[PDB]
């Protein structure tokens, strides 16, 4: 009533990866200005090539 | 002799299978 069955995984589940170039391109909108490197403005997704 | 016959519905268990496998399951359930 509360699990699914699936098939296994071996990857263990691949997510996205983020790109950011500051210094080159404008902030897409919504996103702040900054120098922490955990917050920069993002310009590019794809998967984390691993399958 | 007389001889009677029903119908019934048949589950299979679920899973990733090749097709020979799944042909086997299907017998099983007529067997069970």
């Amino acid at each position: 009533s509360w699990t699914l069955l699936t098939t296994s995984d071996v990857t263990c589940g691949v997510e996205q990866v983020y790109w950011s170039l500051p210094d080159m391109m404008q902030d897409p909108v919504t996103f702040r200005s900054t120098r922490q490197v955990s917050n920069y403005p993002v310009v590019g997704a794809e998967l984390m090539p691993v399958f | 002799d007389i001889l009677k016959y029903e119908w019934f519905e048949f589950i299979l268990p679920e899973g990733n299978f090749s097709a020979t496998m799944t042909i086997d399951l299907m017998n099983n359930a007529i067997i069970d």
